[PDB]
Formats: structure tokens, C-alpha cells, sequence
């Protein structure tokens, strides 16, 4: 528990902001 | 990416993986310009089938439990995230090459540090937001991204 905050920014680490697909996603829209 | 102070059997394993994620890269590279040649030229004719020919080969290496630690030390999810990122027209990879690297996926020992130099955790995303993936490869997906955003 001790660093359990740090979790969070490990998530970030591993995926990032989430948009590097976007134009993808647009383009089956 | 072989270590100079192991024996010939590892050195032998790890240029195996390391070929492996050559051709890898390769076969995706050469779909990617087919499928780019196809846009270009309205040629309809042209489909990429080069990961679909190596799967067979990419799906034995993944499925020995034997060769999990030469897998992950050498980083050959980084080919895996390429073969799963979708194509320059926005399309994704044949089912059977999404379906069979998320099952290998699934009994692999994937780490926090291997999802960082791989980048698969974002690709692994993007497959549960596309409305293009079947809703059993959905659930494969969650269910990786869940084991891997563990607290």
C-alpha cells in the first residue's frame, strides 16, 4: 500500500494518453 | 541481442527469437506497402497476406512455455503490437491472426516492463474501442488489459 498511489502513473507509463489510434477509430466512423 | 557470456544453447535460442521478430517485422512491412500499393493504385486485386503465411511459425515459437523468457527478454512483443496495429486504411489483421496472438498472449507472463518497451498495452486498447473486432477478441482483450492493470 505503500506507494499504491504510484499505480496510477504506471498505468501511464504502459498506455500512454490512449489516442495514438484515433485515426483509425475516425476512419471506421 | 545475444550475451557474449552464455552458452552456445542460449546464444542459440536467442537468435531464433531474434530472427523471429526480423521476419516478423518483415512480412509486416511487406503487407503494410501492399496494402499502401493498393491505395495508390486503385489495384484491387492486392492483398496482404505475408503475416498470414508466417503465423504458423509466429504461433509455435509463442506457444512453448519453454521459450517464454527468451520471448520476453528479447522484446518480440514488439513485433506481436505490430502485427495487431491496424493497416494505413484503418483496417485490422485477418481474425486468425488476431485470435491467435491473443491466445499466446494469454498464457504468457507479460510484465509491466514488457508492456513498456513493447507498446502492446496500447494496442490491446485500441482493440476494445474498435467497433471492427469480433465481441469474443473484445473480451480477450479486456480481459489482458485487467490482468495487466493490476494495483
Amino acid at each position: 500500500f505503500t506507494h499504491m498511489s504510484d499505480k496510477i502513473d504506471e498505468m501511464y507509463d504502459i498506455f500512454g494518453d490512449g489516442h495514438d489510434y484515433d485515426w483509425a477509430l475516425e476512419i471506421e466512423n | 541481442g545475444i550475451d557474449p557470456f552464455t552458452d552456445d544453447l542460449e546464444q542459440y535460442l536467442d537468435e531464433k527469437i531474434l530472427r523471429l521478430k526480423d521476419e516478423m517485422n518483415i512480412a509486416a512491412q511487406l503487407d503494410i506497402d501492399t496494402l499502401n500499393k493498393r491505395i495508390e493504385t486503385g489495384d484491387t486485386s492486392l492483398i496482404a497476406m505475408q503475416k498470414v503465411k508466417l503465423l504458423p511459425k509466429v504461433v509455435s515459437v509463442l506457444s512453448k512455455a519453454n521459450l517464454a523468457d527468451t520471448i520476453l527478454d528479447n522484446n518480440l512483443l514488439q513485433s506481436v503490437r505490430i502485427w495487431l496495429e491496424p493497416l494505413p486504411d484503418g483496417s485490422l489483421p485477418s481474425f486468425e491472426i488476431q485470435k491467435s496472438l491473443f491466445a499466446a498472449l494469454n498464457d504468457l507472463p507479460v510484465k509491466t516492463e514488457h508492456l513498456k518497451e513493447s507498446g502492446l498495452g496500447r494496442v490491446v486498447i485500441f482493440y476494445t474501442k474498435s467497433k471492427r473486432v469480433e465481441a469474443q477478441l473484445a473480451r480477450l482483450a479486456e480481459k489482458l488489459i485487467a490482468e495487466w492493470t493490476r494495483p
